[PDB]
RNA sequence: GUGGGAGAGGGUGGUGGAAUUCCCGGAGUAGCGGUGAAAUGCGCAGAUACCGGGAGGAACGCCGAUGGCGAAGGCAGCCACCUGGUCCACCCGUGACGCUGAGGCGCGAAAGCGUGGGGAGCAAACCGGAUUAGAUACCCGGGUAGUCCACGCCCUAAACG
RNA sequence: CCGAGGGUAGGGCCCGUGACUGGGGCGAAGUCGUAACAAGGUAGCUGUACCGGAAGGUGCGGCUGGA
RNA sequence: CGCGGGGUGGAGCAGCCUGGUAGCUCGUCGGGCUCAUAACCCGAAGGUCGUCGGUUCAAAUCCGGCCCCCGCAACCA
RNA sequence: AAUGACCU
RNA sequence: UGGUUCGUGGAGCCAUGGGGGAAUCUGGGCGGACCACCGCCUAAGGCUAAGUACUCCGGGUGACCGAUAGCGCACCAGUAC
RNA sequence: GAGCUAGCCCUGGCCAGGGUGAAGCUGGGGUGAGACCCAGUGGAGGCCCGAACCGGUGGGGGAUGCAAACCCCUCGGAUGA
RNA sequence: GAAUGCCGGCAUGAGUAACGAUAAAGAGGGUGAGAAUCCCUCUCGCCGUAAGCCCAAGGGUUCCUACGCAAUGGUCGUCAGCGUAGGGUUAGGCGGGACCUAAGGUGAAGCCGAAAGGCGUAGCCGAAGGGCAGCCGGUUAAUAUUCCGGCCCUUCCCGCAGGUGCGAUGGGGGGACGCUCUAGGCUAGGGGGACCGGAGCCAUGGACGAGCCCGGCCAGAAGCGCAGGGUGGGAGGUAGGCAAAUCCGCCUCCCAACAAGCUCUGCGUGGUGGGGAAGCCCGUACGGGUGACAACCCCCCGAAGCCAGGGAGCCAAGAAAAGCCUCUAAGCACAACCUGCGGGAACCCGUACCGCAAACCGACACAGGUGGGCGGGUGCAAGAGCACUCAGGCGCGCGGGAGAACCCUCGCCAAGGAACUCUGCAAGUUGGCCCCGUAACUUCGGGAGAAGGGGUGCUCCCUGGGGUGAUGAGCCCCGGGGAGCCGCAGUGAACAGGCUCUGGCGACUGUUUACCAAAAACACAGCUCUCUGCGAACUCGUAAGAGGAGGUAUAGGGAGCGACGCUUGCCCGGUGCCGGAAGGUCAAGGGGAGGGGUGCAAGCCCCGAACCGAAGCCCCGGUGAACGGCGGCCGUAACUAUAACGGUCCUAAGGUAGCGAAAUUCCUUGUCGGGUAAGUUCCGACCUGCACGAAAAGCGUAACGACCGGAGCGCUGUCUCGGCGAGGGACCCGGUGAAAUUGAACUGGCCGUGAAGAUGCGGCCUACCCGUGGCAGGACGAAAAGACCCCGUGGAGCUUUACUGCAGCC
RNA sequence: CGAUGUCGGCUCGUCGCAUCCUGGGGCUGAAGAAGGUCCCAAGGGUUGGGCUGUUCGCCCAUUAAAGCGGCACGCGAGCUG
């Protein structure tokens, strides 16, 4: 839905800020399973390397389930729907009835009350995770394994999916969210569904401080800079590069591409 | 102004201090060259308790 | 009111096949496209033609009409749901409740604008190759918005009987 | 007290004028092309959009005021 | 003032550097097609190569002196 | 595959 | 690749990161590519005094200084600051 | 050497008093249902005025200064990047 | 004898500048060898959201007292933060440690690195965070939440007494959390009182009076009372909480739905304890006595503090661990554990004093910098604002005169009112509150405090609402109406916008050159390009490892553009990057045709052509919100002028929309038009754009701006053109007393001359000796081994298709 | 070049004359008046605004006139910037 203000004042009158009709009476969260202490800092051991990062909100870890084959077969009520701070998406609380309690990154459709569970039984309904496998051709699904075992990895953004298109022996082939065709092992678990909280790429920070708030730190341009600082540095009264746009450290930075070549993950992928 | 020094012995110790000269070479090297040097103090007094 | 009737009427969801294009494998050569004629173009880096598999979008051949439905705009593969108008029969109920309609309000092809999605074919603009005295055109090879969807605008028409 | 009027401040409508600019009407024999009327030599007209010295062209849909 | 590129029929351009032959397009003129004009077709004419000097057997061409044409430079003060 | 000065 | 006077030179010898990979006296290395001949040594385990280097320390001496010199310090100096 | 300065991390603190009056809630109105319109309440905001507080705009003074950056007047921000 | 030489000493300027805020002094009396400066008293001035008070940091003996003044004090000094000595800092309850965890540090296991060393789950360390039991008074010259008094607590250990399955570093619960606005009731704090207590006072015209003046409080266990916070009670089933559990969790039935009940705080009250002014008398540097058997009462205002884990709303979604409660495991159930009551036990370190400053950081008794808490009263709309002022503390560690120039800070002005000037720079006008009243434009918010106005004090009368209170008096908040008084003037003092018109740039709040630039630069939301399928790309590191991210294409990195509106054309020839299982070239390696050196020979050792050989380049394509680029010459219309049209050369393509003498225009004050009496600027146009132009974006844009330009009104000392006055210096007297500079000096003008600008040489002219206050023309004055320029085969930062390597990648 | 601060403005002036005005004079194609032109003469005077950093210049309104030039394009230990 996305809300939208009135400009009472200047930034007030392009900011717009989420829908959170979907947040059931639930917004502070759960102990127990999750919070952990979360720890920010910009930077390694020593030294920024990742730049312009920093400051915005102190946030709590909601540590979230992206392996479902845990509770194969046991199922469970989704109790509530909860602001996740460190995440796109919105998260599920859920009640399994072996008393547990998990979240799950909430897919769209996801309602209160819902039964949902994990494992090669599994009606194919949102919410559930099976094994590819068992999955029909051409049902949209998320929070994909890549390798088996190894815990959910594609698709946990807001509003993604990817879709089954067919299989191969062992494998059965993956639309990602990119567009990318990739041949993903049978044996990984996936759950159906899209998801959700679509209304993300839809909403327009504002202003400068919401930028701060959510911790980043003013990018500032290689032009801006000068010849010690960036390859854009410099000259006089502005400058149009004067060179192959690059990267501070001197790589360019339109087309050139960067993935290695004899990964040995190439001969499973298929696309762009 | 705000001048340069701003005291603080909890910083001083922890900073000069005879353990954290002890902790690394380069400040292990620094005592025994005021050692040799006849320096009547190795490190810098901090007070109070 | 009771009992029925035909319909591409409208909205939502789902689904079918033919064809074009692209990808992969096979087989296979010296040309293929195209026109009034050509050339640009594609092709010995393995094209066109043929076969097997895959992807995707859009439009629904025959039925089809000189036909049907709607107030107009307009509506056509199939399936289910939700849903408007309408025709007949019976003469059962109400009992003049009627017609029109300034303003209002709602709908309203195509092109066009906003946001996100999609993009196979087509194709403004654009680039070429021709044609001509010259072609910013007609012809030919490419090609982007757009054409498609959701939501919100735009209010026009030889919106014509 | 109210009060003609004078004053100051700010609005509303109307008229005149203005370098320059927009298209228009009109003026026998100047220029460029051929758009339309005969299938006018690309059926025409049309709403919209884009483009072009100019008529105009083209895309999309529509009309018979064409076969 | 300095620099380096340029003047060729009526128009716009080649031809120079590897000296001896000046060519392309348009235009002009004569004829044809047409009722006529244009388009088109067939024929034809047309060039002291800015000047002044000479190097050579021979200069559009190579080399010097002027004259116009264009372009660049004219900085630190 | 264009064009046909003006009035009568 | 380093080491040797040896800077790739005709470049050996000695050490060695990588690859291949023997032999036990009729076995192996060396005498400056290499081959023949004549010779010299016996690798891939180790230890080993003395002659040698230095002067915190003690002693001796000086064609060494004599308090702006001589060690930064002759004096409570690596102090005061 | 980050006891000055720059950034970030952990944990605390501070921001007088005034204005303007967003959403929402509630009542009334409108419609087939709406959209919407009125009040009333409500108290949003890198919103306004202005101390503390953080700055340093213009001018003057100061120039062996009170001060190796200061003083007076004036000024920007002052619930937020 | 020179090196702007080095160390030291002493000169010159010089009794010169200065003596560190313009808050301010005067007198009397002491002490003393010596008083403007020390002590005391009277008067005066200054601070009072402090210039008062209490903490923290830092400092470390500066605290108190006795004795002293050489030096330290910008003067003096009998005084001192100084010298000599002595004294002073008392805790189970305050803070820190025999408690806990944060970032981070360290680090067993483990990983890594030539060495040194680098990482690193557990654990440990780590505090203005969590946990934890003292409140009110009295005492010392100097300490007190520490000693003492009164009242009240907490831990242990040994006992008895009574309960229960007790029992862990382990399970769970809890601790436990944002921001903004907030309700109810309290407390802190404060105002008033005819009421209670009190020495006292009638002044100078009046007043012996609900007269003036002072004070009417503080703590307090249980028990109550009032506010409020926490929380449901059962019974079964159980597969989760990494062994077990009765605990928790999940499921199902009952009962409450409520604070009803348990609790737990806060506040009142409480046995009782303590305090208790003015004034008067005293002798202290200061405190003492009396006032007192003090009184100790009633109203009102009232927090930002308490009840606290209260409530509502919002998005950016808001530490951890121990204590504590509970569960059970090993064990043990003569242990142990809980509760009551007695006795005993309760260590270590800090405690002085300064602390917005003369004791801390600034070399200084430095006009600067320094975190938290209290910060009373009255008025001004409010307030931590401003004026005055309680408490309390200061008059700033040179004074005395004078009454010049000049400077600083300040006040006023005729008439004119920007004529000043680069510019209204500066200064002025404006200024609080209430009520009227407001334009273009606009993104519908704004613009708006638009602009422009009027009201504002005091007195008396009538009158409307609340709060506390019984529905009442008062006491306290907001109002309305009518009369009338005074002055030049009513936010009568202090605090408190000048305004409008139109351009340029940037959307905006923001950020930056600490110490000459706050901007049109940076950032900014937002737009596009591009990389990245997750052990991601990228970055840091030799590595291990870490960031990215406990993220996963709506995400992350890089780049440019920079809200928004309308838009962003043509060129892929060159450069880049992307795509091409062909071809050409291509190193090591493979392959050996063939040849060479030696050997009597087997042999041994060298070269070595075919041919097979990667990336890269060549070659074929693509791609401009990739690097970038986007023409010239002739002619033509029935007046001229001009050129819609044409010819020709060239290119990879020949700049479209929109703007245009511009932050861009050389010629240039271009040419018209507008503002002016006059306008190289400004605004609007024309286009001949030397040399705009579409994401180094193009053209606009409401709002915003200590940005930059032009204009007008208001108002003025900016000016015509100055005048006067004020205070701080300048000057004179007493006290202390520098500095840069300095070859030496007995240091005049002119015309010459000279290295071309002479006090110093020549001629002439003038001129007694020495100071004081002033002015700056000269001494090529001082100050800095010129910044510019060149020189040096000097040095650094930066660039690239310079050379040559290296990391990185292939 | 071990430093001669460099434009303009202001302030303060002072000098040269090849005089802008005022005084004297000759010729004039000087009727008069007002001009032209030359010679003598610097004693005194030589305005206020608009634009520009401007010097200069062009304007507006005047005037008897709106002089030219030197003094380190006079003058920053005097100011401005
Ligand atoms: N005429 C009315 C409107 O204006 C235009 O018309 C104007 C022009 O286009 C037109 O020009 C014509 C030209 O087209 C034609 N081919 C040649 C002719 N000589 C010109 O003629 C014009 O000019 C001449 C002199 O200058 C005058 O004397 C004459 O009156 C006038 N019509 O003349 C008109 C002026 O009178 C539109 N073309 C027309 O269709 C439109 O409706
Ligand atoms: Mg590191
Ligand atoms: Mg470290
Ligand atoms: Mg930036
Ligand atoms: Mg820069
Ligand atoms: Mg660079
Ligand atoms: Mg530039
Ligand atoms: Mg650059
Ligand atoms: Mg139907
Ligand atoms: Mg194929
Ligand atoms: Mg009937
Ligand atoms: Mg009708
Ligand atoms: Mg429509
Ligand atoms: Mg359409
Ligand atoms: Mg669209
Ligand atoms: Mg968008
Ligand atoms: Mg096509
Ligand atoms: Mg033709
Ligand atoms: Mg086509
Ligand atoms: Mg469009
Ligand atoms: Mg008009
Ligand atoms: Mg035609
Ligand atoms: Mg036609
Ligand atoms: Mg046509
Ligand atoms: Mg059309
Ligand atoms: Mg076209
Ligand atoms: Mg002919
Ligand atoms: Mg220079
Ligand atoms: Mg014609
Ligand atoms: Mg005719
Ligand atoms: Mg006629
Ligand atoms: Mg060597
Ligand atoms: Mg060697
Ligand atoms: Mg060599
Ligand atoms: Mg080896
Ligand atoms: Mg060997
Ligand atoms: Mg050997
Ligand atoms: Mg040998
Ligand atoms: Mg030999
Ligand atoms: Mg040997
Ligand atoms: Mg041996
Ligand atoms: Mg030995
Ligand atoms: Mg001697
Ligand atoms: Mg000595
Ligand atoms: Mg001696
Ligand atoms: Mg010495
Ligand atoms: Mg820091
Ligand atoms: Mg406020
Ligand atoms: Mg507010
Ligand atoms: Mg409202
Ligand atoms: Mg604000
Ligand atoms: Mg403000
Ligand atoms: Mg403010
Ligand atoms: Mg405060
Ligand atoms: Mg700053
Ligand atoms: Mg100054
Ligand atoms: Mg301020
Ligand atoms: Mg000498
Ligand atoms: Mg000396
Ligand atoms: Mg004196
Ligand atoms: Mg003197
Ligand atoms: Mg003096
Ligand atoms: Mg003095
Ligand atoms: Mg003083
Ligand atoms: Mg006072
Ligand atoms: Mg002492
Ligand atoms: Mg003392
Ligand atoms: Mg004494
Ligand atoms: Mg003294
Ligand atoms: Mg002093
Ligand atoms: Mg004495
Ligand atoms: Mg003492
Ligand atoms: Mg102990
Ligand atoms: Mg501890
Ligand atoms: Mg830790
Ligand atoms: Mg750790
Ligand atoms: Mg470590
Ligand atoms: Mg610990
Ligand atoms: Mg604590
Ligand atoms: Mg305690
Ligand atoms: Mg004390
Ligand atoms: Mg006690
Ligand atoms: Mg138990
Ligand atoms: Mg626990
Ligand atoms: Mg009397
Ligand atoms: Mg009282
Ligand atoms: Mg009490
Ligand atoms: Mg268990
Ligand atoms: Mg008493
Ligand atoms: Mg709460
Ligand atoms: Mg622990
Ligand atoms: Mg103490
Ligand atoms: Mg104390
Ligand atoms: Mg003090
Ligand atoms: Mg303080
Ligand atoms: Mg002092
Ligand atoms: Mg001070
Ligand atoms: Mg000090
Ligand atoms: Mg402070
Ligand atoms: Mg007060
Ligand atoms: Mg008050
Ligand atoms: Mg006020
Ligand atoms: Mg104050
Ligand atoms: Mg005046
Ligand atoms: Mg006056
Ligand atoms: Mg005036
Ligand atoms: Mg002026
Ligand atoms: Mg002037
Ligand atoms: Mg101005
Ligand atoms: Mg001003
Ligand atoms: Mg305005
Ligand atoms: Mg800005
Ligand atoms: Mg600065
Ligand atoms: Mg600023
Ligand atoms: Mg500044
Ligand atoms: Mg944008
Ligand atoms: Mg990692
Ligand atoms: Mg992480
Ligand atoms: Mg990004
Ligand atoms: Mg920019
Ligand atoms: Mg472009
Ligand atoms: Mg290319
Ligand atoms: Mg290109
Ligand atoms: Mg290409
Ligand atoms: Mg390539
Ligand atoms: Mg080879
Ligand atoms: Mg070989
Ligand atoms: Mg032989
Ligand atoms: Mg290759
Ligand atoms: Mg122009
Ligand atoms: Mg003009
Ligand atoms: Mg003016
Ligand atoms: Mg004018
Ligand atoms: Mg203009
Ligand atoms: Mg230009
Ligand atoms: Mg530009
Ligand atoms: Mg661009
Ligand atoms: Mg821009
Ligand atoms: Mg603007
Ligand atoms: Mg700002
Ligand atoms: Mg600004
Ligand atoms: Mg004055
Ligand atoms: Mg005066
Ligand atoms: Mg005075
Ligand atoms: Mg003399
Ligand atoms: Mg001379
Ligand atoms: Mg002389
Ligand atoms: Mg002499
Ligand atoms: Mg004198
Ligand atoms: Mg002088
Ligand atoms: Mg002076
Ligand atoms: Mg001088
Ligand atoms: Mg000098
Ligand atoms: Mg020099
Ligand atoms: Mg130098
Ligand atoms: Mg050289
Ligand atoms: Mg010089
Ligand atoms: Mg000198
Ligand atoms: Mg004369
Ligand atoms: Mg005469
Ligand atoms: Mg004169
Ligand atoms: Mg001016
Ligand atoms: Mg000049
Ligand atoms: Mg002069
Ligand atoms: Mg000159
Ligand atoms: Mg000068
Ligand atoms: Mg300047």
């Amino acid at each position: 839905a996305v809300k939208k203000f009135k400009p009472y004042t200047p930034s007030r009158r392009f900011m717009t800020v989420a829908d959170f009709s979907e947040i059931t009476k639930t917004e502070p969260e759960k102990s127990l399973v999750k919070p952990l202490k979360k720890t920010g800092g910009r930077n390694n051991q020593g030294r920024i390397t990742v730049r312009f990062r920093g400051g915005g909100h102190k946030r709590l870890y909601r540590i979230i389930d992206f392996k479902r084959w845990d509770k194969v077969g046991i199922p469970a009520k989704v109790a509530a729907i909860e602001y996740d701070p460190n995440r796109s998406a919105r998260i599920a609380l859920l009640h399994y009835v072996d008393g547990e309690k998990r979240y799950i990154i909430a897919p769209d459709g996801l309602q209160v009350g819902q039964q949902v569970v994990a494992g090669p039984d599994a009606p194919i309904q949102v919410g559930n995770a099976l094994p590819l496998r068992f999955i029909p051709v051409g049902t949209v699904v998320h929070a994909v394994e890549l390798e088996p075992k190894k815990g959910a990895k594609l698709a946990r953004a807001a509003g993604t999916s990817a879709q089954i298109q067919g299989r191969e022996g062992d494998y059965v082939i993956l639309r990602l969210p990119s567009g990318e065709l990739r041949k993903v092992h049978g044996e990984c678990y996936a759950t159906v569904g899209a998801v959700g909280n679509a209304d993300h790429k839809n909403i327009v920070l504002g202003k400068a401080g919401r930028s701060r708030w959510l911790g980043r730190r003013p990018h500032v341009r290689g032009a801006a800079m000068n010849p010690v600082d960036h390859p854009h540095g410099g000259g006089e009264g502005r400058a149009p590069r004067g060179r192959p746009p690059a990267s501070p450290w001197g790589w360019q930075t339109k087309g050139l591409k960067t993935r290695k070549r004899r990964k040995p993950s190439s001969r499973f992928i298929i696309a762009r | 102004m705000k001048r340069t020094w701003q005291p603080n012995r909890r910083k001083r110790a922890k900073t000069h201090g005879f353990r954290a000269r002890m902790r690394t070479p380069g400040g292990r090297k620094v005592l025994k060259r005021r050692r040799q040097k006849g320096r009547w103090r190795l490190t810098p007094a901090v007070r109070k308790r």
